[PDB]
């Protein structure tokens, strides 16, 4: 496969390779880098931008995924509960049936709710786990 | 036993004072009017539609308005976008050129405005037109006996005419801060430029701030919270203006008053000059009006104000601006596209144990932030203008009289350009986020 | 609560909304990334300038919180002792009253010598887990 | 010692000062964000392609890191095993007598297989950790 | 090495333009002899010595 290869696949079969949507998503630089000495200068700053805004992209992802308990993971799991207003379809079908793309349509609007059960979660869960440090 | 381990914290709440680079906001609405206009109506941010301040509670900050290196980046900037503006806009130079000249024809109250004849080329660069202008006295000088004048400038520099498109009105401007730093308002009614401001709002962006220019009168800026507030650096400093911000404005009216005509010489393939063509009706001053009741009141609080700072027998007087260039000792403003100079000599003169009449002077040629090299010749517009506008406060400035210590004069100040501003970012301080930080507590890794 | 506004709490009560200072120190680049189609260069200069700064800062952070053995983690516990010599307060005094603003101050010319410690402490320690994994 | 001062070390004692290159990787930037207001505006524009050339080159670094299990570590043991294909020398001669540098060119052309293996040998080891946590 | 113009000359501005001046080289004071550089003759033939060497 390649990149983005598997975006009509069904879900369960599309979570076995994220490493390949993974490594492009910033890695794709090596094409702005690769290159006149000031002249057209406004070509450089087409470039430039471009660039600054590839890893604001990728910087926000990674911060957003470390205020949650994920950092450095590509899986994880948490401890928060799926209240069936996000969603009224069964475990089964999402993950036998339906694309990632049709996933995303299907949960957009609750999305943000869901990012802030997430984050006080897992703050009170640190705080909880130093109140256990102090003494083991 | 309570043994101590440094354990480590991000995100803390903790701030230093910095230098950083703010960025421009603004107004969403204005923002769809046509490229360069103004001052980059285009090219600066649409503003963010709330100031999305907290009040940060307990919390006593050291605020300081004339060490604000806030106010450093809004003189570079308008300095910056003003150039930028008139970069496109035609050299006048084939216009310096010897003149005859002649008194204007029709009825005047005063010989001010000359009637001038020159050779000027067409578009076709073999062909040249005799052709004629009006000038006001200040805009030409006599190279001489005999009646051969030339432009003030030609000794020095060539002015770029303005291009008449692009009005000087000063749009609010929102500063904004970059993230890692946030701006912190002082939020007390009674803070005097310097010192501990007890109450503190963070906010990302400032309220609008509209770069208005002017010497000795303060004019559209904000008012004071609940009386006449007056601040110094440092008081007992002669050469160090007091800021006075009233808390009532005042009305000032402003008019050209005269009927002027526009006219187009074609100087060059696809370059023109805007001539001044004829005036219509005879001829009137250009004036202001201030309400007599409204300013006589208004100088029996800001001495019931400085009364306080210098003791209460002082016999407090003012005075009208000493002498010098035209520049420096008058109110020196724009109205509505055109430059006046105007005689404060009215106002000031009370002292201290129905409408004034300001006469005014006007300039084409300009050289506003005072370069060397750089120069503008303003256009002349259409019709009859005039505008409204309040005084906002006024620079003063204190003469030190080695004299007899039971009085104090003041005469306006003429100023820093500046002081325009910092008038508005005194409220305003700039913090960097130290978000990491280390403190003991009783607990261990597990190993 | 909002942006800063636990600063003049005291510590303790303080440490449970680290999560808000923490996602708008890079974030808050939303406003400059939002906007003239290439004349007056000079705005996006200004702007540019900002954002590589933004990046930068919170980049280094997150660099030194990653040498200690804390990357990913808002509170972190350690194993090197606190001397007395950093700050003669008892522990109930700082937690209890002062603001982390005045405690900065109160430590600030020791700081430079404890992230030193930090760093020496958790290198030994992984290659001391190394020689672990070596037979475990 | 200072930066590199081991260069010329053998690998195993130069193992215990990574700290050393990691912290001057990025935060050198120190001397190009030290400063003229705008014009030359080119020598802006050189330090300006530099710094986001040096944060490019440590987020490409930390994200490869990150894909494999090892982020926020300097030393980390794996579950891949080394075909002596890749080097036919034991142990003990690479640990005890080569530097590092004579030690990168020797392996230099197997290195892009290694990287493979590590991040498929993961990305499974991830999922697998998940289908225990599905039931624990 | 020393070098030396070694003439007394005279700067001198004409005003070519609004605000641009060119500066002619208006006169020159004393009597004219040419620009010129002198070396110690010992310390060059010396190291020439060495560079042959
Ligand atoms: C702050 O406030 C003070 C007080 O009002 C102002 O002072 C006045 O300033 C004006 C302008 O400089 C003065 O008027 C001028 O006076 C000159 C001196 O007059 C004497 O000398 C001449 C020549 O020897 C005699 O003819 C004359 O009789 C006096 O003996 C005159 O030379 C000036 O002449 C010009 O104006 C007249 C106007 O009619 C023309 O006819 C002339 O051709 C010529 O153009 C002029 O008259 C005035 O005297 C000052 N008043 C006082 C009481 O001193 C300050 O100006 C003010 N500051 C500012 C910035 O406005
Ligand atoms: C202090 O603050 C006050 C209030 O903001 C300022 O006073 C205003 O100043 C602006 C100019 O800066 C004045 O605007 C001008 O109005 C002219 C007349 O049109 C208006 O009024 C008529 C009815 O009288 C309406 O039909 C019309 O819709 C407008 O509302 C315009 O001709 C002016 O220029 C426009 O037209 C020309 C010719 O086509 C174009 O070249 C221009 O680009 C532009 O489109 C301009 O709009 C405004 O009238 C003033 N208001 C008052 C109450 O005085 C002060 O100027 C300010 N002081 C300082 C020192 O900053
Ligand atoms: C595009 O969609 C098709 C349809 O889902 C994907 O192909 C494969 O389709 C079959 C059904 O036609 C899926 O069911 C399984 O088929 C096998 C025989 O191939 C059978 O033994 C099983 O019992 C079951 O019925 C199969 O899961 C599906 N393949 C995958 C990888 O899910 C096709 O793969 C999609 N394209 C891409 C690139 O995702
Ligand atoms: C503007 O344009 C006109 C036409 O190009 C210039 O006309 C000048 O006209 C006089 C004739 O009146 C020419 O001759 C001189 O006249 C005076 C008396 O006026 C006389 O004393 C001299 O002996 C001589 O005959 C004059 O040469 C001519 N000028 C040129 C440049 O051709 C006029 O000078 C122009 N004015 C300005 C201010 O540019
Ligand atoms: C460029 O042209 C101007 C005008 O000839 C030269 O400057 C000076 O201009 C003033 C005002 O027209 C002349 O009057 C004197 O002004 C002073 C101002 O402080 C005032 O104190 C005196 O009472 C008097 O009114 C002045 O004679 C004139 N010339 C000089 C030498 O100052 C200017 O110098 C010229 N610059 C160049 C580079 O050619
Ligand atoms: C604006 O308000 C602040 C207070 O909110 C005023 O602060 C003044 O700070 C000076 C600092 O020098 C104090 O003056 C003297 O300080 C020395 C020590 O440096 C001390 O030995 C003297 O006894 C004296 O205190 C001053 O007391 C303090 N307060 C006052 C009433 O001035 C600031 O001066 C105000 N400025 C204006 C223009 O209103
Ligand atoms: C400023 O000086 C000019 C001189 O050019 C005045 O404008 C008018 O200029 C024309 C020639 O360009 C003059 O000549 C002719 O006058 C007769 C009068 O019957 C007329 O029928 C022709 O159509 C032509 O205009 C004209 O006399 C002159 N007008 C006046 C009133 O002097 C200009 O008016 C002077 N003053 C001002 C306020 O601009
Ligand atoms: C700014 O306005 C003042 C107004 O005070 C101008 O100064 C002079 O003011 C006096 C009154 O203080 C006027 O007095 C009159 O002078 C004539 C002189 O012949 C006399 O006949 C009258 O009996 C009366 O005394 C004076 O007219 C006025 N001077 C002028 C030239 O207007 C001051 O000049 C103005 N500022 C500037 C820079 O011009
Ligand atoms: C402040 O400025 C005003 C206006 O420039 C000055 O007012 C004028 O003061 C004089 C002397 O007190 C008044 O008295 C006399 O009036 C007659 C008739 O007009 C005149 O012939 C005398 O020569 C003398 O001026 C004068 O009426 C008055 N002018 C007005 C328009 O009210 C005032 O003196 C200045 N100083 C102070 C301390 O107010
Ligand atoms: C600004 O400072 C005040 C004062 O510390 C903070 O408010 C709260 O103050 C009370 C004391 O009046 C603290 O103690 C608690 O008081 C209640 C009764 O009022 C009592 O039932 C509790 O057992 C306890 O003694 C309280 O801890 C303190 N609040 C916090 C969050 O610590 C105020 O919070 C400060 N501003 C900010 C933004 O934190
Ligand atoms: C540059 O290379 C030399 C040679 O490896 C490094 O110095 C030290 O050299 C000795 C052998 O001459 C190494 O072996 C050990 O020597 C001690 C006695 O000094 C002995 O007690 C031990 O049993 C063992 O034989 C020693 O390991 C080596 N030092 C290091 C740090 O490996 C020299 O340090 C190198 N320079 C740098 C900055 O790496
Ligand atoms: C404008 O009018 C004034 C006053 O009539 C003129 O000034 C006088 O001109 C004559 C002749 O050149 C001189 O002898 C006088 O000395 C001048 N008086 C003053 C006070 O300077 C002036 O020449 C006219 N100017 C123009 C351009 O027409
Ligand atoms: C300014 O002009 C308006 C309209 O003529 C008038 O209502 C107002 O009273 C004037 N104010 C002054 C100070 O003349
Ligand atoms: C000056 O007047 C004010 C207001 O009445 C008063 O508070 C102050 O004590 C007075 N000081 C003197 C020295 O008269
Ligand atoms: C100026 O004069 C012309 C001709 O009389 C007229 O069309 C115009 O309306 C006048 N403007 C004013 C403000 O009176
Ligand atoms: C002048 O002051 C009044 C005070 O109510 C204010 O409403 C107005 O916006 C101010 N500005 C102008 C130009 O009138
Ligand atoms: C150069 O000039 C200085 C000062 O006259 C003198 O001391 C030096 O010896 C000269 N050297 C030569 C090579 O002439």
């Amino acid at each position: 496969l390649g990149f983005l290869g598997a975006a009509g696949s069904t879900m369960g079969a599309a979570s076995m390779t994220l490493t390949v949507q993974a490594r492009n998503l910033l890695s794709g630089i090596v094409q702005q880098q690769s290159n006149h000495l000031l002249k057209l200068t406004v070509w450089g700053i087409k470039q430039l931008q471009a660039r600054v805004l590839a890893v604001e992209r990728y910087l926000r992802d990674q911060q957003l995924l470390g205020i949650w308990g994920c950092s450095g993971k590509l899986i994880c799991c948490t401890n928060v509960p799926w209240n069936s207003s996000w969603s009224n379809r069964n475990l089964s079908e999402i993950w036998d049936n339906m694309t990632w793309l049709q996933w995303d349509k299907e949960i957009s609007n609750y999305t943000q709710i869901i990012y802030g059960l997430l984050e006080e979660s897992q703050n009170q869960q640190e705080k909880n786990e130093q109140d256990l440090l102090a003494l083991d | 036993a309570e043994n101590l381990w440094v354990t480590v914290y991000y995100g803390v709440p903790v701030w230093k004072d910095a230098e950083t680079t703010l960025f421009c906001a603004s107004d969403a609405k204005a923002y769809e009017t046509e490229k360069h206009n103004v001052w980059a109506t285009h090219a600066c941010v649409p503003t963010d539609p709330n100031p999305q301040e907290i009040h940060l509670e307990n919390v006593t900050e050291e605020f300081n308005m004339w060490k604000n290196n806030m106010v450093e980046q809004m003189h570079t900037d308008i300095i910056s976008l003003w150039d930028q503006s008139l970069k496109p806009c035609v050299k006048l130079t084939p216009l310096c050129v010897t003149l005859q000249c002649t008194n204007v024809t029709n009825n005047i109250t005063r010989g001010e405005l000359k009637n001038c004849s020159f050779n000027m080329t067409t578009e076709l660069r073999d062909k040249k037109q005799k052709v004629y202008s009006l000038f006001y006295r200040l805009d030409v000088v006599q190279i001489n006996s005999n009646k051969e004048y030339r432009l003030i400038n030609c000794n020095t520099s060539a002015c770029t005419q303005a291009c008449p498109k692009v009005s000087f009105e000063p749009i609010p401007i929102h500063y904004c801060a970059p993230a890692g730093f946030a701006i912190l308002k002082c939020k007390d009614k009674k803070f005097n430029g310097t010192g501990p401001c007890p109450s503190v709002s963070t906010v990302q962006c400032t309220h609008g701030i509209k770069p208005v220019v002017s010497t000795q009168l303060l004019l559209n800026g904000s008012l004071a919270e609940e009386e006449v507030m007056i601040r110094s650096e440092n008081i007992t400093n002669n050469a160090k203006n007091i800021l006075v911000q009233f808390n009532t404005p005042v009305q000032i009216n402003c008019t050209r008053p005269n009927n002027n005509t526009r006219k187009s010489i074609r100087i060059g393939p696809g370059q023109a000059f805007y001539a001044t063509g004829d005036i219509i009706g005879d001829i009137r001053q250009a004036h202001c009006n201030v309400s007599k009741a409204t300013w006589n009141e208004t100088l029996g609080k800001v001495v019931k104000q400085l009364r306080k700072h210098f003791g209460n027998n002082t016999i407090i007087r003012f005075a009208n601006s000493s002498g010098g260039d035209l520049e420096v000792t008058t109110h020196s403003f724009n109205c509505g596209g055109e430059f006046f100079y105007c005689n404060t000599s009215g106002l000031f003169n009370s002292t201290w144990i129905d409408s004034i009449t300001l006469p005014c002077r006007i300039k084409q040629i300009i050289n506003m932030w005072q370069r060397i090299g750089q120069c503008m010749y303003a256009p002349p517009i259409q019709g009859v203008i005039r505008c409204v506008s309040n005084i906002t406060g006024l620079i003063l400035t204190r003469d030190g009289g080695s004299t007899n210590s039971t009085t104090e004069t003041f005469r306006p100040g003429g100023g820093d350009m500046r002081d325009n501003w910092r008038s508005e970012l005194y409220k305003y301080k700039v913090v960097k986020i130290e978000p990491l930080g280390v403190a003991p507590t009783r607990c261990k890794r597990r190993v």
